[PDB]
Protein backbone atom coordinates (compact mmCIF):
# COMPACT_ATOMS: atom_id res chain seq x y z
CA UNK A 1 0.00 0.00 0.00
CA UNK A 2 1.36 3.38 -1.00
CA UNK A 3 1.01 6.33 -3.33
CA UNK A 4 4.67 7.34 -3.33
CA UNK A 5 7.95 5.45 -3.64
CA UNK A 6 11.31 7.08 -2.88
CA UNK A 7 14.69 5.91 -4.15
CA UNK A 8 18.09 7.31 -3.27
CA UNK A 9 21.43 7.97 -4.95
CA UNK A 10 24.76 7.61 -3.14
CA UNK A 11 27.05 10.24 -4.62
CA UNK A 12 30.79 9.63 -4.88
CA UNK A 13 33.30 10.55 -2.18
CA UNK A 14 34.78 13.98 -2.86
CA UNK A 15 37.37 15.21 -0.41
CA UNK A 16 41.00 15.84 0.27
CA UNK A 17 43.37 13.03 1.24
CA UNK A 18 45.61 13.68 4.23
CA UNK A 19 49.16 13.47 2.92
CA UNK A 20 52.09 12.77 5.19
CA UNK A 21 51.50 11.93 8.84
CA UNK A 22 48.67 14.42 9.38
CA UNK A 23 46.08 12.93 11.70
CA UNK A 24 42.92 11.82 9.93
CA UNK A 25 40.73 10.47 12.75
CA UNK A 26 37.89 12.93 13.21
CA UNK A 27 38.12 14.21 9.62
CA UNK A 28 35.76 11.69 8.04
CA UNK A 29 33.73 12.45 4.94
CA UNK A 30 30.00 11.96 5.42
CA UNK A 31 28.14 9.81 2.92
CA UNK A 32 25.77 12.09 1.01
CA UNK A 33 22.46 10.50 0.00
CA UNK A 34 20.15 12.28 -2.44
CA UNK A 35 16.42 11.65 -2.47
CA UNK A 36 13.67 11.59 -5.08
CA UNK A 37 9.99 10.65 -5.08
CA UNK A 38 7.32 9.67 -7.60
CA UNK A 39 3.59 9.88 -6.92
CA UNK A 40 0.78 7.71 -8.26
CA UNK A 41 -2.71 8.80 -9.32
CA UNK A 42 -5.41 7.18 -11.42
CA UNK A 43 -5.87 8.02 -15.10
CA UNK A 44 -9.23 6.93 -16.53
CA UNK A 45 -11.24 7.65 -19.65
CA UNK A 46 -14.54 6.46 -21.06
CA UNK A 47 -16.06 6.07 -24.51
CA UNK A 48 -19.74 6.00 -25.46
CA UNK A 49 -21.49 3.73 -27.94
CA UNK A 50 -24.63 5.78 -28.62
CA UNK A 51 -28.07 4.40 -27.85
CA UNK A 52 -30.46 1.83 -29.23
CA UNK A 53 -31.33 4.37 -31.94
CA UNK B 1 24.68 35.44 -4.84
CA UNK B 2 25.97 32.33 -3.05
CA UNK B 3 29.71 31.95 -2.53
CA UNK B 4 30.18 28.26 -1.69
CA UNK B 5 33.51 27.81 0.05
CA UNK B 6 35.39 24.53 -0.16
CA UNK B 7 34.05 23.58 3.28
CA UNK B 8 30.42 23.50 2.08
CA UNK B 9 30.60 21.77 -1.31
CA UNK B 10 32.21 18.79 0.42
CA UNK B 11 35.65 19.36 -1.10
CA UNK B 12 37.11 19.88 2.38
CA UNK B 13 35.48 18.10 5.31
CA UNK B 14 35.17 19.43 8.86
CA UNK B 15 36.38 17.80 12.07
CA UNK B 16 33.82 16.40 14.51
CA UNK B 17 34.90 15.36 18.04
CA UNK B 18 34.84 11.71 19.08
CA UNK B 19 33.85 12.47 22.68
CA UNK B 20 31.66 14.74 24.80
CA UNK B 21 32.94 18.10 25.96
CA UNK B 22 35.97 17.88 23.66
CA UNK B 23 36.16 21.23 21.89
CA UNK B 24 36.88 21.30 18.17
CA UNK B 25 37.99 24.10 15.88
CA UNK B 26 38.68 24.40 12.16
CA UNK B 27 39.67 27.46 10.14
CA UNK B 28 36.77 27.93 7.73
CA UNK B 29 38.16 30.20 5.00
CA UNK B 30 37.47 31.47 1.49
CA UNK B 31 39.53 32.93 -1.33
CA UNK B 32 37.04 35.46 -2.71
CA UNK B 33 37.72 35.47 -6.44
CA UNK B 34 35.33 38.40 -6.89
CA UNK B 35 34.88 41.43 -4.65
CA UNK B 36 32.29 41.53 -1.85
CA UNK B 37 29.07 43.36 -2.68
CA UNK B 38 25.87 43.97 -0.74
CA UNK B 39 23.57 40.97 -0.48
CA UNK B 40 26.25 38.29 -0.88
CA UNK B 41 25.83 35.30 1.44
CA UNK B 42 29.30 33.75 1.76
CA UNK B 43 28.64 30.15 2.81
CA UNK B 44 31.99 29.44 4.44
CA UNK B 45 31.67 26.73 7.08
CA UNK B 46 29.43 23.97 8.33
CA UNK B 47 28.63 23.25 11.97
CA UNK B 48 28.18 19.50 12.49
CA UNK B 49 25.06 18.10 14.06
CA UNK B 50 24.59 17.89 17.83
CA UNK B 51 27.28 20.57 18.21
CA UNK B 52 26.93 24.06 19.66
CA UNK B 53 29.29 27.02 19.23
CA UNK B 54 31.39 27.85 22.28
CA UNK B 55 33.74 30.57 21.00
CA UNK B 56 34.33 32.03 17.56
CA UNK B 57 37.13 34.21 16.22
CA UNK B 58 36.20 35.86 12.93
CA UNK B 59 39.39 36.79 11.05
CA UNK B 60 39.21 38.68 7.76
CA UNK B 61 41.69 40.54 5.59
CA UNK B 62 41.45 44.22 4.64
CA UNK B 63 38.16 44.31 2.73
CA UNK B 64 38.04 48.08 2.14
CA UNK B 65 40.08 50.27 -0.17
CA UNK B 66 39.06 53.89 0.46
CA UNK B 67 38.50 56.13 3.42
CA UNK B 68 35.45 56.02 5.67
CA UNK B 69 34.80 52.29 5.18
CA UNK B 70 31.35 50.90 5.94
CA UNK B 71 31.47 47.15 5.23
CA UNK B 72 29.73 45.13 7.94
CA UNK B 73 29.65 41.34 8.32
CA UNK B 74 27.10 39.32 10.27
CA UNK B 75 27.42 35.58 10.93
CA UNK B 76 24.51 33.23 11.51
CA UNK B 77 23.27 29.66 11.31
CA UNK B 78 21.98 29.33 7.76
CA UNK B 79 18.67 27.53 7.49
CA UNK B 80 18.98 25.33 4.41
CA UNK B 81 20.70 21.96 3.99
CA UNK B 82 24.43 21.93 3.39
CA UNK B 83 25.54 22.89 -0.10
CA UNK B 84 22.08 23.55 -1.55
CA UNK B 85 23.21 26.40 -3.84
CA UNK B 86 19.86 28.17 -3.66
CA UNK B 87 19.37 31.96 -3.37
CA UNK B 88 16.33 31.41 -1.12
CA UNK B 89 18.66 30.81 1.86
CA UNK B 90 18.13 33.21 4.72
CA UNK B 91 21.26 33.35 6.94
CA UNK B 92 21.17 35.43 10.11
CA UNK B 93 23.18 37.14 12.83
CA UNK B 94 23.23 34.63 15.69
CA UNK B 95 27.04 34.66 15.93
CA UNK B 96 28.07 38.22 15.01
CA UNK B 97 25.82 41.29 15.14
CA UNK B 98 27.03 43.29 12.12
CA UNK B 99 30.70 43.21 13.04
CA UNK B 100 32.73 46.26 12.08
CA UNK B 101 35.72 44.12 11.08
CA UNK B 102 36.55 44.31 7.39
CA UNK B 103 37.20 48.05 7.51
CA UNK B 104 40.70 46.95 8.55
CA UNK B 105 42.20 43.47 8.49
CA UNK B 106 41.83 42.37 12.07
CA UNK B 107 40.64 39.80 14.58
CA UNK B 108 37.32 39.87 16.42
CA UNK B 109 35.99 37.41 18.98
CA UNK B 110 32.38 36.57 19.78
CA UNK B 111 31.32 39.57 21.87
CA UNK B 112 27.59 38.79 21.69
CA UNK B 113 25.59 36.96 24.34
CA UNK B 114 23.68 35.01 21.67
CA UNK B 115 26.69 33.43 19.95
CA UNK B 116 27.38 31.29 23.02
CA UNK B 117 23.73 30.22 23.46
CA UNK B 118 22.74 28.34 20.30
CA UNK B 119 20.48 25.30 20.26
CA UNK B 120 21.50 22.06 18.56
CA UNK B 121 19.90 20.09 15.73
CA UNK B 122 20.66 16.56 14.61
CA UNK B 123 21.38 17.70 11.02
CA UNK B 124 24.33 19.61 9.61
CA UNK B 125 23.97 23.39 9.39
CA UNK B 126 26.10 25.83 7.41
CA UNK B 127 27.75 28.84 9.07
CA UNK B 128 27.93 31.72 6.62
CA UNK B 129 28.91 35.37 6.81
CA UNK B 130 26.71 37.91 5.05
CA UNK B 131 27.73 41.38 3.90
CA UNK B 132 24.84 43.29 5.49
CA UNK B 133 25.95 46.80 4.55
CA UNK B 134 27.62 47.27 1.19
CA UNK B 135 31.36 47.90 1.27
CA UNK B 136 32.81 51.28 0.46
CA UNK B 137 33.94 51.68 -3.14
CA UNK B 138 36.86 49.31 -3.64
CA UNK B 139 37.64 45.68 -2.85
CA UNK B 140 39.78 42.81 -4.13
CA UNK B 141 40.51 39.13 -3.66
CA UNK B 142 40.86 38.59 0.09
CA UNK B 143 40.48 35.69 2.52
CA UNK B 144 37.58 35.72 4.96
CA UNK B 145 38.19 33.22 7.76
CA UNK B 146 36.12 32.10 10.74
CA UNK B 147 37.37 29.60 13.30
CA UNK B 148 34.51 28.06 15.26
CA UNK B 149 35.20 26.39 18.61
CA UNK B 150 32.21 24.05 18.75
CA UNK B 151 31.62 21.13 21.12
CA UNK B 152 29.45 18.05 20.61
CA UNK B 153 27.22 16.27 23.09
CA UNK B 154 26.05 19.09 25.36
CA UNK B 155 22.77 19.05 27.29
CA UNK C 1 62.82 0.20 5.86
CA UNK C 2 63.25 2.89 3.22
CA UNK C 3 61.81 6.24 2.26
CA UNK C 4 63.17 6.72 -1.26
CA UNK C 5 64.26 4.45 -4.11
CA UNK C 6 67.16 5.27 -6.45
CA UNK C 7 67.28 3.16 -9.62
CA UNK C 8 69.85 3.34 -12.40
CA UNK C 9 70.15 3.53 -16.19
CA UNK C 10 73.03 1.84 -18.01
CA UNK C 11 73.71 4.01 -21.04
CA UNK C 12 75.25 2.40 -24.12
CA UNK C 13 78.96 1.91 -24.70
CA UNK C 14 80.66 4.39 -27.02
CA UNK C 15 84.24 4.74 -28.18
CA UNK C 16 86.58 4.04 -31.06
CA UNK C 17 87.48 0.39 -31.69
CA UNK C 18 91.14 -0.39 -32.36
CA UNK C 19 91.55 -1.82 -35.85
CA UNK C 20 94.54 -3.95 -36.75
CA UNK C 21 97.08 -5.46 -34.34
CA UNK C 22 97.55 -2.34 -32.21
CA UNK C 23 97.86 -3.23 -28.53
CA UNK C 24 94.82 -2.63 -26.29
CA UNK C 25 95.40 -2.37 -22.55
CA UNK C 26 94.64 1.22 -21.57
CA UNK C 27 92.14 2.32 -24.21
CA UNK C 28 89.30 0.91 -22.12
CA UNK C 29 85.90 2.57 -21.96
CA UNK C 30 84.19 3.30 -18.66
CA UNK C 31 80.66 2.26 -17.72
CA UNK C 32 78.71 5.45 -17.04
CA UNK C 33 75.34 5.27 -15.29
CA UNK C 34 72.51 7.70 -14.62
CA UNK C 35 70.35 7.89 -11.50
CA UNK C 36 66.84 8.97 -10.60
CA UNK C 37 65.03 8.90 -7.27
CA UNK C 38 61.39 8.42 -6.24
CA UNK C 39 60.13 9.49 -2.81
CA UNK C 40 57.29 7.59 -1.16
CA UNK C 41 54.73 9.02 1.24
CA UNK C 42 51.43 8.15 2.89
CA UNK C 43 47.89 9.05 1.85
CA UNK C 44 44.65 7.97 3.46
CA UNK C 45 41.06 9.06 3.89
CA UNK C 46 38.12 7.96 5.99
CA UNK C 47 34.33 7.74 5.80
CA UNK C 48 31.91 7.68 8.74
CA UNK C 49 29.12 5.11 8.53
CA UNK C 50 27.05 7.23 10.91
CA UNK C 51 25.55 6.76 14.35
CA UNK C 52 23.51 3.93 15.78
CA UNK C 53 20.41 6.09 15.34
Amino acid sequence: AGDRVSFDLSVRLRGQPTFGDDRVEGKEENLKFYTDEVIIDQVRHSVSAGGRM
Amino acid sequence: ALIQSDFAQGIRMTPVPDCAGDVTACRFDITLKNAPAAGDIIELGVLPGNAVPVEAILDVDDLDTGGAPTITLDVGIMSGPVGKNDPARTCGNELFAASTVGQAGGVVRATASSAFRIQKAEDHRSVGVKVAAGPATGAAGKTIALILFYVQGTS
